[PDB]
């Protein structure tokens, strides 16, 4: 098949979590699966973002409220014509 | 004459219900990944896409 062939022919995005959660599965049997629960939850998020959202909705909700905002080595956005410029 | 010929009988009928158990017993048992799926490449581990991989995306 073309299980972990990504678009340019390498590897996808998950295949690490993937070949870890195989790895998981290969050395042991069923009766003893529930130990390799945090692996799959470890691909299931690789893929659909899904604790990353959770959190990144978490911390947006406190910088709306505060007038501070931004006390931080800030960052920077750019034209793409001026990568480079100075 | 009979009894024995009896006990034969009641002997080969629990046999069958020994036998009987026993193949419901052999299929509801957990199978291995070298019976269950194809002999040869036993080992679940993929390692696919190998034009251009990074090193570093094994786990």
């Amino acid at each position: 098949t073309a299980a972990g062939i990504s678009l340019t022919g390498g590897r996808n995005r998950c295949f690490s979590e993937w070949q870890s959660f195989m790895h998981c599965t290969a050395k042991t049997d069923a009766k003893s699966r529930a130990q390799c629960l945090p692996n799959f939850e470890d691909y299931m998020e690789c893929l659909h973002h899904t604790k990353e959202k959770a959190r990144l909705r978490e911390i947006e909700s406190v910088l709306k409220q505060k007038k501070e905002g931004l006390e931080a080595p800030p960052v920077k956005v750019i034209p793409v014509k001026a990568i480079g410029l100075v | 004459d009979i009894l024995n010929e009896e006990a034969k009988i009641v002997q080969a009928l629990n046999n069958q219900r020994e036998l009987t158990i026993k193949m419901h017993e052999l299929k509801r048992e957990e199978k291995d990944y070298a019976h269950s799926y194809s002999p040869l490449f036993s080992d679940p581990v993929p390692q696919g896409g190998s034009i251009g991989k990074a090193p570093g995306s094994s786990r």
